[PDB]
RNA sequence: UGCGAAAGCAGUUGAAGACAAGUGGCUUGUCGUUCGUUAAAAUGGCCU
């Protein structure tokens, strides 16, 4: 509905990560999201037609 | 110099028995079900369900 | 599994005088306008370039009509005597008009107030004035002086060429459409003369003997030209100096011709001809100048024209009558946020590797009888036959589909007096026609086979059976007397 | 840029080993270069940051040695799907190049160390390092039979090394950038080519003198030479292939390419060639048809024209014609 | 015309049958609820059965049968079942 | 060829199969094909059978 | 690198799914095409790309069966009365599901589907089900290979979303639970390895306009199990 | 038929006519990758 | 059924046995029975 509206909430602690996404993450108007089953890897598709890709270095 | 041959196939020829309802279809699928083995009255045709061609 | 076959509408063997494609196209020229002029409409030309306006020469005025409103946009009234000819230049930029005092006056089109130059031709009336069709700056005027003149419109004092040689009343010019040195002129002694303009010009190179006094000569090909005069028109091959067709399909003298090429039509070319008895006819130059369509008008038609080859809009056939009136028949022709949300719906697969297509085509809507025959509602299909707004071939095809398909009796089982009267009341009308009467025969035979007791009870279908009896009596007298005519011309073999 | 990170043929050019990334982990696969004689199972590197830095076909259980970036040479059989043996140095330094002669594996380290292993004994035989060779990223064994004397090591500047004395016996002027191919052509010549330049040079391994310079018309990625020095096919950065035919004859000091091959599709899209293989009269080129799956082509390179444009059939707008349905749907 | 069976606890549908062609005015059952009979303005009487042991252990009615006996409608239906009357 | 959903007694049809169905059976492990024998009885002078399996997904004649 | 940066999309990207095993990412949107990208770090290239004409897609899912893990179907669907199923074979053989086997009135659009695994529970034979969210409260569950309507589960209210939970039972047997939410906040759980019967009905504490439920921490439809013992 | 043959149709419809290291690695890899 | 033309022209329609119903027989009717002759109906209709 609005731009850049994505949060990653850690759990069991139920606390939102406060360092990502920042004000300069090109998330766009987030209209889909997907997690990789093995790589630890987000894909975030927005209304402009762009899948942006991030890797979580814990995995 | 003239010779006779039979070159082209015939009818499929299922089980022509009475007193068998249901399974009179003697054609089979493969286990890796990519080709379909049907008998004829002249031969065994083996079609392929992917390409609809007779392969053997 | 397949799709369901559509119910095929019963077509009989074709009767004579079917609707040809040529006459379907020429019959959709309709919505006639009749404009009463002050005198007989003698000439009518069209603008070539934006081919969308036409000039009508009545007496002592020339009116340009528009081809979208059919009202007079502009008018030229400052002639002293009867204006005779008025044609547009090939660029459509200016308009020449020959006048009964032998004063050719050329204005510019779409500006009646600026007379551009007044060529003072012969003291006799000048009856035909037209620019060259290849060249732009030469104007050919023939007059009642038995001599045509080619005028350069720069030097408008002496004619640059003086084509004499004709013995009586030259009334038509024409130019040959590929060789620009070649002027074919036509006079009231017959004898289409034609001149090479690089030569002397006081002698034609040859002459074509139309026997009647010609009224018009037009050029169809670069090779063949058509001259009308008298009750016929003739066509002449020009490379071989020789006549090759003549059509005399009129009662009175053919007054004018014109010709169309390459326009949107089943006919690739069309010559139409106007003939002082009411008729304008269209002839097809590709099958031997055979007539394909015609119009009859309310008096003797003096001149005619059609919209030119590149008309691109509302298309016109105009005919001006000697009665003093003008007949035109035309054929006509959410949010930026929401769009950004629903962006992709117009893409149609350009950069994409594989392109899949299994959207089925949407077929024509099924009528109620066809979907009832599909749903096996056979009595409801008969009921849907006998509604009033049904075509006669549609009632016939649902009767024939119920006859071939299942059972007349199934379609007729649960009926009584009030629900049989549509069938028999249509069978009265269908017994007259040849194509229906076999089906009407067996349907009436079945319904009197299985409703012979309702015949006794209800008196208000007894009278329907009696009317049907007199109908079959008239039809059997007709089918007997047709066999008598068949024998009486079998005798004459 | 290409998804195929590393790739090499076996000798005789019958199989191609190739390392590509698969969703943050390296995977090593082997494809036959002609099917007329898919292979859908890979070796998977299980760590997200362990990656292959070099690879070499051994010659007879057939295997690959994959030089990793943690001081290990994995030895991986291809018919089975496990690393059969894990050579390790004493360090964590990434290894820049390996080679083998017979059963004697040699390798270079990012700390400019030389290690020797024995494939028949699975043991680290020697470890040393030599002076004034400090940025090494290629080694090549100069062949003298079963004797594995004379390594040939590059650091932007090729140096010939006697291993009995562990010392440098010749010094070749290399390039202005790190050497990316360093291969022995004959028993007296070796070719070398650097990163980001389009100039190979062939040196005389007995004198130090450069015999000739070979000039590609784009920056060279890989090279292959036919086994008798008669032809050298290099593959460049713009996806083209350039064949120098008989480069070791008397276009006297620097020779251009004799033949140039590129591949276009039926559309006009130019696919890139990576990593071809040449032999006597036979040339096998490789590309990627879909995103990461290698396709091959054999060519009689002696009878093609000079500027040859291979055409491949590739899906661009083709209507999905299903075999169970006619064209009208 | 649809006839639906709803689990009382959880208050929710188990299965729906599309039985009649118009309204279902009246429906009834027997003593041990092995049958449910139903009827309405389309003038057929439908019977929904659960008599099989698998039907009773799976809670699955089947649309067993259907009879056309009435002339115009059925506005009332009832059932009696005793030792000498069913 | 009708197939009766035995829960709700609900037919799904396949209506114009150029022959009467004298044998039909499911075929696959998951039942993804139907094999049919169609007797094509407009000619009474011969018993001419068409063998037609078809995939159960879109009910299209795979390999007639 | 942005995954669809190699080949741009002509619409908003409406759905997005990774492969269960391969390094593939399937994107798809209202420009009625669906694209597969081999993803890695550097160069996310385009594997293949299929443009279904006249069928804008809204949900697209990699399905991979549990028996042989060799099918690799892609199920895709939008605001249409059909749903396509591409069988991955590296021409392209896709089939179309367009028959609700008697239940077309309660399913007028195939938009919101989810794909899941189901066990026969008299054999140890699993098969994929697609689950369609319909009008009244209905979820129509149907076979992912034959398209036969297996069962239906009706909740009471405005169905807004649903998810699939699995729970293991023994060696090689698991049980599939459909979890469907009203708009108001009350949640039904249906056991559907038997007939689609309710086992639990609870209520969300707070929550009045409910758009999306999801489970996680085990095998969801977006983290799928490749092997039946890994459920 | 129009090229000097004669076709005939049997009553059981048979149409007849009257006329005028690396090798073992390759084998085991095509085994183990199929 | 045979010969025919699409009209028509010649030929008909027996026996055995078993079973069912009705009143061991008698009557009637059937036959996934045989020999001889060239010889209307279970509310039940067509996909997306």
């Amino acid at each position: 509905a609005v731009k850049d509206a994505l949060r990653l909430v850690h759990l069991p602690s139920c606390s939102v990560f406060s360092n990502w996404p920042t004000s300069g993450t090109p998330l766009g108007k987030v209209t889909s999201v997907a997690f990789s089953p093995s790589g630890g890897l987000l894909a975030v598709g927005n209304e402009q037609g762009k899948v942006r890709l991030w890797k979580l270095n814990h995995y | 110099q003239y010779k006779l041959s039979v070159v082209s196939g015939g009818k499929p020829a299922l089980n022509n028995l009475s007193s068998v309802t249901g399974n009179k279809n003697i054609a089979r699928l493969s286990q890796d079900q990519r080709n379909y083995i049907i008998p004829f009255n002249n031969q065994i045709k083996v079609y392929s369900v992917e390409t609809r061609q007779c392969v053997k | 599994s397949t799709a369901r076959p559509r119910i095929i509408t019963s077509k009989a063997p074709l009767l004579p005088q079917q609707t040809t494609p040529e006459q379907r196209y020429w019959r959709q020229y309709t919505s006639a306008q009749l404009v009463k002029e002050h005198n007989s409409v003698t000439h009518i030309s069209f603008n070539p370039q934006h081919p969308h306006d036409f000039a009508v020469t009545s007496s002592t005025r020339v009116q340009i009509f528009s081809s979208r409103t059919r009202q007079v946009i502009k008018t030229f009234s400052r002639f002293k005597d009867v204006v005779y000819s008025a044609s547009f230049r090939s660029d459509g930029k200016l308009l020449c008009a020959g006048d009964a005092t032998g004063l050719v006056s050329v204005y510019d089109s779409y500006n009646p107030r600026t007379i551009l130059l007044s060529i003072n031709a012969s003291t006799h009336p000048t009856h035909v004035t037209k620019f060259h069709t290849q060249d732009n700056k030469i104007l050919a005027t023939a007059s009642d002086d038995r001599v045509t003149r080619l005028w350069d419109i720069s030097n408008a004092y002496e004619p640059q060429l003086e084509l004499t040689g004709a013995t009586d009343y030259v009334r038509t010019l024409s130019f040959i459409p590929a060789a620009p040195h070649l002027v074919a002129t036509g006079s009231y002694d017959g004898l289409i003369r034609l001149y090479d303009t690089r030569s002397s010009g006081s002698t034609p190179i040859y002459s074509l003997n139309h026997d009647q006094p010609v009224e018009n000569v037009i050029a169809v090909s670069p090779t063949q030209i058509v001259s009308c005069g008298g009750n016929n028109f003739k066509v002449w091959d020009l490379t071989s100096n020789k006549k090759l067709y003549e059509r005399g399909n009129f009662n009175k003298a053919v007054t004018c011709l014109d010709y169309v090429e390459n326009f949107d039509s089943p006919m690739q070319s069309a010559l139409i001809a106007s003939s002082l008895d009411g008729h304008v006819k269209v002839f097809d130059p590709l099958d031997n100048f055979q007539v394909k369509f015609g119009w009859k008008f309310s008096g003797p038609v003096l001149s005619c024209a059609v919209s030119p080859s590149t008309a691109q809009g509302n298309r016109h056939l105009v005919a001006g009558l000697s009665s003093g009136l003008l007949a035109i028949r035309t054929k006509k022709k959410k949010s930026n946020n929401f769009q950004r949300m629903m962006r992709g719906s117009e893409y149609q697969g350009d950069q994409e590797h594989i392109i899949h297509n299994d959207k089925v085509r949407s077929q024509r809507r099924m009528r109620a009888f066809e979907r009832n025959i599909n749903q096996f509602k056979w009595s409801e299909a008969l009921d849907n036959a006998f509604v009033p707004g049904m075509a006669k071939e549609l009632t016939l095809t649902v009767l024939q589909e119920l006859r071939k398909r299942g059972k007349v009796r199934v379609a007729l089982y649960g009926r009584d007096e009030s629900t049989l009267e549509p069938l028999l009341n249509w069978c009265l009308k269908g017994i007259e026609d040849v194509r229906s009467a076999s089906i009407v025969a067996d349907w009436v035979a079945v319904v009197l086979e299985l409703y012979g007791n309702t015949l006794e009870s209800s008196p208000v279908l007894q009278e329907l059976m009696i009317d049907l009896k007199t109908k079959v009596r008239h039809e059997i007298h007709k089918s007997k007397e047709a066999q008598r005519i068949e024998g009486m011309l079998q005798l004459l073999t | 840029d290409s998804p195929v990170l590393q790739s090499a043929y076996d000798p005789s050019g019958q199989y191609l080993c190739y390392v590509t990334v698969a969703l943050d982990k390296q995977r090593v696969g082997v494809q036959p270069t002609q099917r007329a004689t898919w292979n859908e199972n890979f070796l998977y590197l299980e760590d997200s940051k362990l990656k292959v830095t070099c690879l070499k076909w051994v010659n007879d259980t057939v295997a690959i040695i994959l030089g990793m970036n943690n001081g290990e040479i994995w030895l991986y059989s291809v018919l089975a799907n496990e690393v059969t043996y894990k050579f390790t140095t004493g360090n964590s330094y990434e290894i820049k190049d390996i080679d083998l002669m017979g059963n004697q594996l040699w390798c270079i380290d990012s700390s400019d160390a030389f290690y020797q292993f024995d494939l028949l004994q699975f043991k680290l035989l020697q470890h040393f390092r030599i002076n004034n060779c400090v940025q090494l990223n290629k080694l090549t064994i100069v062949p003298a039979g079963d004797s594995v004397a004379q390594l040939l090591v590059a650091s932007h500047s090729i140096s010939l090394i006697d291993i009995e004395e562990k010392k440098v016996v010749m010094t070749f002027p290399g390039h202005v950038s790190p050497v990316s191919t360093l291969q022995v052509i004959t028993n007296e010549f070796f070719i070398s080519g650097a990163e980001g330049d389009r100039f190979l040079n062939v040196y005389d391994i007995h004198s130090g003198m450069t015999k000739c310079v070979l000039v590609a018309e784009s920056d060279i990625k890989e090279l292959s030479h036919s086994g008798q020095a008669d032809s050298i096919a290099v593959t460049t950065e713009d996806g083209s292939l350039e064949i120098f035919v008989d480069p070791l004859v008397s276009g006297n000091k620097s020779k251009k390419s004799s033949k140039k091959i590129q591949i276009v599709s039926k559309d006009g899209r130019k696919v890139p060639i990576y990593n071809a293989f040449i032999n006597k009269d036979l040339l096998n080129v490789s590309w990627l048809q879909n995103a990461t799956m290698p396709y091959f082509k054999n060519l009689q390179w002696r009878e093609i024209p000079n500027e040859y444009t291979v055409e491949i059939s590739l899906n661009w707008n083709n209507k999905n014609k299903s075999a169970d349905r006619d064209l009208h749907g | 015309g649809s006839i639906k069976f709803w689990d009382f606890q959880f208050a929710t549908l188990n299965q729906s049958f599309k039985a009649h062609d118009a309204d279902v005015l009246c429906l009834t059952t027997d003593t041990d609820n092995n049958y449910v009979f139903s009827a309405g303005v389309d003038r057929k009487i439908f019977q929904f059965s659960q008599n099989t042991n698998k039907s009773q252990k799976n809670n699955r009615w089947v649309n067993s049968s259907n009879r056309l006996l009435h002339g115009n409608d059925i506005r009332a239906i009832c059932a009696y079942q005793s030792k000498g009357a069913d | 060829m009708s197939l009766w959903q035995l829960e709700t007694n609900s037919q799904q049809f396949l209506p114009r199969l150029n022959g009467i169905i004298i044998d039909c059976q499911v075929l696959g492990p998951q039942g993804n094909y139907y094999s049919l024998i169609l007797q094509m009885t407009e000619n009474n002078s011969n018993s001419d059978y068409q063998f037609l399996l078809l995939n159960a997904s879109d009910l299209t004649s795979k390999l007639s | 690198k942005d995954a669809n940066a190699s080949h741009p999309s002509h619409s908003a990207i409406q759905s997005l799914s990774f492969h269960p095993s391969k390094p593939l990412l399937l994107t798809g949107g209202y420009d009625k095409t669906l694209r597969i990208y081999h993803i890695d770090g550097k160069t996310n290239h385009l594997v293949t790309s299929l443009h279904l004409v006249g069928s804008p897609i809204q949900t697209c899912t990699f399905y991979t069966s549990l028996s042989n893990q060799n099918q690799q179907n892609i199920f895709t669907a939008g605001r249409r009365r059909y749903m396509h199923s591409w069988d991955l074979s590296l021409t392209a053989k896709i089939e179309k599901f367009s028959r609700l086997y008697g239940h077309e009135s309660t399913q007028r659009s195939f938009e919101n589907f989810k794909v899941a695994h189901l066990q026969n529970s008299q054999t140890n034979s699993v098969h994929g089900i697609v689950l369609l969210q319909g009008n009244n409260g209905w979820i129509n569950i149907l076979h992912s290979t034959s398209g036969l309507w297996l069962m239906g589960c009706k909740i009471e209210g405005v169905i807004t979303d649903f998810c699939i939970d699995y729970q293991p039972i023994s060696r090689g047997k698991f049980r599939t639970i459909l979890i469907a939410v009203n708009a108001y906040g009350e949640v039904w759980e249906f056991d559907l390895n038997k007939n689609g019967h309710v086992i639990r009905r609870w209520k969300d504490q707070g929550g009045v306009g409910i758009t999306k439920i999801q489970v996680g921490g085990g095998t969801t439809t977006t983290c799928p199990a490749l092997q039946i013992s890994k459920i | 038929n129009y090229d000097t043959d004669f076709i005939f149709l049997d009553i059981e419809s048979t149409l007849g006519v009257v006329g005028t290291n690396s090798d073992i690695f390759a084998e085991q890899l095509h085994k183990l990758s199929s």
